[PDB]
RNA sequence: AAACUUUCAACAACGGAUCUCUUGGUUCUCGCAUCGAUGAAGAACGCAGCGAAAUGCGAUACGUAAUGUGAAUUGCAGAAUUCCGUGAAUCAUCGAAUCUUUGAACGCACAUUGCGCCCCUUGGUAUUCCAGGGGGCAUGCCUGUUUGAGCGUCAUUU
RNA sequence: CUAUCUAGCGAAACCACAGCCAAGGGAACGGGCUUGGCAGAAUCAGCGGGGAAAGAAGACCCUGUUGAGCUUGACUCUAGU
RNA sequence: CGUGGAGGUCAGUGACGAAGCCUAGACCGUAAGGUCGGGUCGAACGGCCUCUAGUGCAGAUCUUGGUGGUAGUAGCAAAUAUUCAAAUGAGAACUUUGAAGACUGAAGUGGGGAAAGGUUCCACGUCAACAGCAGUUGGACGUGGGUUAGUCGAUCCUAAGAGAUGGGGAAGCUCCGUUUCAAAGGCCUGAUUUUAUGCAGGCCACCAUCGAAAGGGAAUCCGGUUAAGAUUCCGGAACCUGG
RNA sequence: GUCGAAUUUGGGUAUAGGGGCGAAAGACUAAUCGAACCAUCUAGUAGCUGGUUCCUGCCGAAGUUUCCCUCAGGAUAGCAG
RNA sequence: UUGACCUCAAAUCAGGUAGGAGUACCCGCUGAACUUAAGCAUAUCAAUAAGCGGAGGAAAAGAAACCAACCGGGAUUGCCUUAGUAACGGCGAGUGAAGCGGCAAAAGCUCAAAUUUGAAAUCUGGUACCUUCGGUGCCCGAGUUGUAAUUUGGAGAGGGCAACUUUGGGGCCGUUCCUUGUCUAUGUUCCUUGGAACAGGACGUCAUAGAGGGUGAGAAUCCCGUGUGGCGAGGAGUGCGGUUCUUUGUAAAGUGCCUUCGAAGAGUCGAGUUGUUUGGGAAUGCAGCUCUAAGUGGGUGGUAAAUUCCAUCUAAAGCUAAAUAUUGGCGAGAGACCGAUAGCGAACAAGUACAGUGAUGGAAAGAUGAAAAGAACUUUGAAAAGAGAGUGAAAAAGUACGUGAAAUUGUUGAAAGGGAAGGGCAUUUGAUCAGA
């Protein structure tokens, strides 16, 4: 809203920092059942709902 | 290879404080270097040395306070034994071993005897 | 699980929507929404007549009938034809029933217990075991039933002076006190004619 | 649902009876546990027969008054006639029942007699002596069986 | 043939314990038998493998090859032996994962702890 | 007659059935009794050389201390091989600590990272203002301590 | 501007199997059955006769010893007073 | 007859190939089915005597998943409208630049904001997916940068109202009530300065708190500056509050 | 149609399900209203509709009697194994 | 004027405690309806679901104001019975205990009411010291509107007589139990197949170890373990056996006789009425209101009442282990259970992604290969990729990965085809094939 509470901005910052693809050195680990970031979020697809 | 707690325990609190200050300066310079140098892992060793120094300082302070509170009742709560809450609320061994005078007299006069059958 | 298949608030959509009247998971946005539930025909639903623990598991048998069956199995152990028809490779063997010295009850070592069994002629049955061992067919093999094998001799004694421990590592070989003879060992698989090796003391205590 | 000639049934299963169904799968486990508990109790207590001496007693309810059976504890009168105090009998393994009364001389005599037999057949270890091990027997009831007169 | 109630014959529990065994337990799980000469010299049969042990491969395609352990890759339940490698098509060399149960230790890397372990297991001459 | 349609076969597709696997579930039995104002359960936010998550942890942050084991960790990088050693480890164990903001949640509030009061200390002349650091300020109830109120009431002076 | 044709893109409804008629009989109005008429690949744009076309377990009517909204000195109660 | 599992047995079959699958190839049974050959395949499986059941599907507008004909079909037609050349690029109707033609026509298709969103802002690289054509372009993908305040807001006040305390009700979760049947208080200072304090001269309260980014309200403007910040940064010039 | 006052509207706030709210349509109360939504009782009951999975062999019906708050059901006798 | 007392306050006074979570089991409150009765209202579901309060390792109950009617049993709890019974019920549908008997486990007890009155003998706190789950000394305070000792109905107390018998707590070493550590057997012998031997064959060995798992395929003997024992480490306690100083104490307890007594629970029992509940029926328990006891009394004795007896306990106060329960927690062992549409919703970063304002709703998703050995290099293409080459036992295993069905589809081959196709009997023709 451009006038946001600090709590909202903090959740926004956490979402920004976790809005990234899977690190590429993962998928090289020994067992590594993880293929991709299954929790990726985009503003155009799924809303944070605060 | 970092600092060792058994080496730190031989030093005074002034030496430990000065070593902590030097370690904080070293960590600050290492995280300045990390901006340019990629993948610099010495900061982990410096962080663990800071943690060890703080641990030894806290150990010495708490041992000094324990000595200050030795023997007297009402030690500080964080220096008292941490059992469960129910265990700390339970009757001490002296209590619940207390018996009335009548009960003591009768349990002395008639304790459970040892007896075997022989037929 | 008693709650399996019913951990849902699903309700029937009713008629008028061109779909079956089976209860359906409500909500949206997950794929499970609108799916059939609570039906034995429904994926993720509850099975028909869920199995219950209070099924009858043990079966009561008249004590006299049980003793009748045990006596019949004991008698069948004396019939060489039944023993041969039950596997139990007793062909080059002395008379059946096979009674050995009571010294067998005092054997402490598996080596000498096996030597005594081979001497008294159970070598063919001992070799039938350790050669019939095969991986169990089917899903039982990963339910702690991985291997199957034939049954060897049942050595019956009157006093356990080490023979039980000396023989418990021999595959297929079972030990039994003559006071307590097991029908499951005397007629394995409900098939009469177990190859039984009696000690002298057990044979005399049978009466 | 009243069909052809069958007896009238009274199967009381109209409540949520499946919520309370006790299947005793633990029959054998509980038997093993009871035997284990008896063994540890015998080992824990000193050489002592795992139970108290019980009196002989006439059953009420003439369906059963023709038979005699173990009672709860010896009456105060029986203990006194056998020469003990109630507290001392309770500490040497005699069950005492302050509620029961003696109105039958035969039963009273039998209880005094079995009390005397128990006293003559037990060895009370001294409090501060030596008392060498006395080969604990596990059942006072088996040692002093109840006999139908 | 198990007697104690504390050990399980359950295959699922055994497999879970093996595959989730921590590093300290995997050190024991990765024991290797001593060669005939070392068995005669020390009087013990098998030892947990160590990074500087010398081994001889007695099973598999690499049977007969010798070398020094390069790493005890406990995470992979395998050991890597120097000069026992696979040459990739691109010219690179990658270590071959070997299981210590398929090797024999021909020369132990000894220290104070290894010698104490020999004596605790009942071995002779340190 | 081609094309087209249909049937079958081979190969190739689509799709993921079948089979075989299973560190999971389910049921039974056995043993034990241990959350929290000494701040629980739960939540938020952060912490790794390179991690979004799971798991772990709390500014001492995938962790410190202690003990045991005895040479690793590993995807790469880095470090080390003294590693015959108070000593590796994403080891095990765990008794000493740390434990952000919260949360029964406790100075008052909280759609605010809002607003006070007290003590000690430091700086800005500084008891008063501003700021930094450390320690505190909830309610009900119990025992006790101190200070009180009431012609409720006693004695004394009167 | 569509519709039309082309390049690219590309669904859905519906679908027992399918699709030429006349009469007959038949669950008394057939695409199939019987008897006749007939009948020649593969198709395009339209069209609204038919598919008793599709959309919905008829809302009308009746049955159920199935409800619900509402009313009343129906039966039985009840807050309040 | 067939299926999952169980006891016994055939010292059954099997990496020299178990199970499974395909096979207008063969044999047996009236049949449920059984057997064999060939191909594929890779780790288990079968005959018989019995035991046991979550044991046999064509349907249930059945459940889950997958797939068709329809069908390259319906259609991608509201918002006046696009055109030429060059550059880039493998590829240009759609990107960029230039030229032209047009429109919104200030109650805008302009310039800012509130709610909401949360990085969509900006730069670089970049087109597998998305942008129902396309794409070299993008609100896409990947990596980074960016939001600077005593003066603008929140913070403070009270509004409708919300809501502890004291009390009362309720078995209780909790309800009422907001100054009420309460002993509800600290700030001024003579004296105390055995210590500016408690005692003790002397003055005042029909009351917690929350409730507005549009109500009330202490105080900032101009010029310049970034790829992206500006009443915030820089330069200059002021003002308010507290001390 | 109306367009300067029973006007339109933002934000804050209050009223919550047999309850609210209604310039009154049984209207509105988050695409839900002649009683919202969510979870549980609940796998509610159904004389009613649909379905009900291998083969072969042998035998082989009834729609009728009486009774029922019975007439789409059951009991009973009969037919059948 | 001072000093008390009583009651009521205040303090960021000194020291503590309660909240909340979990909640399978347990103790209560509150409390339905669907349902059954072929309708339905009593009834039933059910003294259940939901809601609320409160504990523990168990809880509760518990040592009779009991059961009985007997030749009497003798706390409570649980099992087998009693018993689908007595009884309740539109006596319809349905419901439904209890005594006895066998067994499991067993355990017993203590306050009030007493004058210590020749001695408040009792206790919290503060303080100092000590051998610190506490002790001692001192000092406030609590307390006579009663804190100790003495007694609890089984009794017991006050006096008199006579004697006899018995005994208290800590160290050390073991033992018991808990949590752990470590050591403890035997082939990698030969041949064949195979990428791999863990397969088959031959010869052996250990077996109180042939359970299980791992390792490149079915491994007792390769590895971990397993079996049997040995040796340690840290804790809980004195359950109990020696060891030695504490030696308590002319203290305490038990026993017989004689005598005098013998206190024993009130808005409670009980009664009326109302409601609920129970099998409890002229009323089983519970609760509201009204009435309201007694002391040779009171309660109960399953038909209301009067009268006369009898039997059996002793309420209105309290503690207590075990046998019993346990879809929760922690740690284990198992299964004729399921084998990824199954089994918990979740075998996987599952109560995750995602939907809803919210309460809530809630998935899908396992498998290359022994080992990435995950395809160097060449060539075509802008690229994705293709063709080679290569790795691999296999690429008919290429991360769009074990096998790889069917629907549906492409190509090739064969065949047929005037408004369906499919099928039955029979034979022609073409293709193909078994048996002899
Ligand atoms: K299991
Ligand atoms: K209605
Ligand atoms: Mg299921
Ligand atoms: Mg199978
Ligand atoms: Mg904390
Ligand atoms: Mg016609
Ligand atoms: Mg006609
Ligand atoms: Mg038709
Ligand atoms: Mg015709
Ligand atoms: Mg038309
Ligand atoms: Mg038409
Ligand atoms: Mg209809
Ligand atoms: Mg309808
Ligand atoms: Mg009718
Ligand atoms: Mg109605
Ligand atoms: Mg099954
Ligand atoms: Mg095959
Ligand atoms: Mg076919
Ligand atoms: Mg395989
Ligand atoms: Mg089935
Ligand atoms: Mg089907
Ligand atoms: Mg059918
Ligand atoms: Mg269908
Ligand atoms: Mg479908
Ligand atoms: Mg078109
Ligand atoms: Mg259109
Ligand atoms: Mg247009
Ligand atoms: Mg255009
Ligand atoms: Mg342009
Ligand atoms: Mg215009
Ligand atoms: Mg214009
Ligand atoms: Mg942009
Ligand atoms: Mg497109
Ligand atoms: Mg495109
Ligand atoms: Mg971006
Ligand atoms: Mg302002
Ligand atoms: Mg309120
Ligand atoms: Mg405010
Ligand atoms: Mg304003
Ligand atoms: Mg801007
Ligand atoms: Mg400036
Ligand atoms: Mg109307
Ligand atoms: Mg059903
Ligand atoms: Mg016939
Ligand atoms: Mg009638
Ligand atoms: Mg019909
Ligand atoms: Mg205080
Ligand atoms: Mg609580
Ligand atoms: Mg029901
Ligand atoms: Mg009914
Ligand atoms: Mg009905
Ligand atoms: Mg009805
Ligand atoms: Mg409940
Ligand atoms: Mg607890
Ligand atoms: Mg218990
Ligand atoms: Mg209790
Ligand atoms: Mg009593
Ligand atoms: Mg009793
Ligand atoms: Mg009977
Ligand atoms: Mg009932
Ligand atoms: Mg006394
Ligand atoms: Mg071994
Ligand atoms: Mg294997
Ligand atoms: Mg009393
Ligand atoms: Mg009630
Ligand atoms: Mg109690
Ligand atoms: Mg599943
Ligand atoms: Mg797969
Ligand atoms: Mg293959
Ligand atoms: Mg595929
Ligand atoms: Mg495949
Ligand atoms: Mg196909
Ligand atoms: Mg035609």
């Amino acid at each position: 809203a451009a006038q946001k509470s600090f709590r909202i901005k903090q959740k926004m910052a956490k979402a920004k920092k976790q809005n990234r693809p899977l690190p590429q050195w993962i998928r090289l680990r020994t067992n590594n059942t993880i293929r991709y970031n299954a929790k990726r979020r985009n503003w155009r697809r799924t809303k944070m709902n605060i | 290879a970092g600092v060792k707690a058994y080496e730190l325990r031989t030093k005074s609190k002034e030496q430990l404080a000065s070593q902590l200050v030097d370690l904080k300066k070293e960590l600050a310079e290492l995280k300045v270097q990390k901006l340019s140098r990629p993948s610099l892992p010495k900061i982990k060793t410096v962080r663990k040395s800071i943690a060890c120094v703080l641990t030894v300082i806290n150990e010495q302070q708490r041992e000094a306070v324990r000595q200050l509170y030795k023997g007297k009742k009402y030690q500080p709560k964080d220096l008292r034994a941490k059992k469960t809450r129910a265990l700390r609320r339970a009757l001490t061994k002296f209590e619940a071993s207390q018996v009335t005078e009548k009960q003591r007299k009768k349990q002395i006069a008639f304790p459970q005897r040892k007896y075997a059958i022989k037929a | 699980s008693e709650k399996a298949g019913h951990q849902t608030s699903a309700e029937s959509w009713g008629t008028g929507r061109a779909v079956a009247r089976i209860p359906r998971v409500g909500g949206g946005g997950t794929g499970r929404s609108g799916q059939g539930a609570f039906g034995n025909m429904c994926r993720g639903g509850r099975m028909f007549a869920p199995t219950k623990t209070w099924r009858k598991w043990n079966v009561k048998v008249n004590h006299n009938e049980k003793r009748y069956a045990t006596a019949s199995a004991i008698a069948a152990t004396a019939v060489a034809s039944l023993v041969l028809a039950r596997g139990h490779r007793v062909e080059k063997i002395p008379e059946i029933p096979l009674v050995v010295s009571t010294d067998l009850e005092s054997i402490q070592k598996t080596k000498e217990a096996v030597a005594a069994l081979k001497a008294v002629g159970a070598h063919s049955d001992l070799l039938k075991v350790l050669k019939s061992k095969k991986l169990r067919a089917g899903k039982g093999k990963y339910r702690n039933r991985r291997w199957t094998q034939r049954r060897g001799p049942l050595v019956v004694y009157a006093e356990d002076n080490g023979i039980v421990k000396a023989l418990r590592n021999v595959p297929g070989v079972e030990t039994a006190n003559v006071a307590s003879l097991n029908l499951l060992q005397l007629a394995p698989g409900a098939h009469l004619g177990r190859f039984v090796i009696w000690t002298e003391a057990a044979f005399t205590k049978l009466d | 649902a009243i069909s052809k000639n069958l007896p009238i049934l009274k199967n009381h299963f109209r409540k949520h009876w499946q919520e309370r169904v006790k299947v005793h799968f633990d029959q054998a486990g509980k038997k093993v546990s009871r035997r284990n508990a008896r063994a540890t109790r015998a080992a824990k207590i000193a050489p002592r027969p795992l139970d108290l001496l019980r009196p002989v007693v006439r059953a009420p309810t003439v369906k059963y008054n023709r038979k005699v059976r173990a009672g709860r504890g010896f009456t105060l009168a029986e203990v006194k006639a056998a020469g003990l105090t109630a507290a001392y009998a309770r500490t040497i393994g005699i069950a005492v029942d302050h509620r029961r009364q003696n109105r039958n001389q035969e039963i009273f005599d039998a209880n005094v007699q079995r009390l005397k037999e128990y006293q003559s057949k037990i060895i009370v270890f001294p409090r501060n002596g030596k008392a060498p091990e006395a080969e604990q027997v596990l059942s006072a009831a088996a040692t002093f069986p109840i006999a139908q007169p | 043939a198990k007697q104690s109630l504390d050990v399980s014959s359950d295959r699922r529990k055994a497999r879970k314990a093996y595959f989730t065994a921590p590093s300290s337990q995997r050190r024991v799980l990765l024991s290797a038998p001593l060669s005939k000469e070392l068995r005669a010299q020390y009087g013990i049969k098998a030892l947990p493998i160590r990074r500087d042990d010398e081994v001889l491969v007695v099973r598999g395609s690499k049977k007969g090859q010798e070398g020094k352990i390069s790493s005890v890759y406990r995470l992979k339940f395998a050991v890597q032996v120097d000069k026992v490698t696979k040459e990739k098509v691109n010219g690179a060399s990658v270590p071959i994962n070997l299981h210590p149960s398929k090797l024999v230790i021909t020369k132990l890397h000894l220290d104070k702890d290894r010698k104490a372990l020999i004596q605790r297991k009942g071995g002779k001459l340190e």
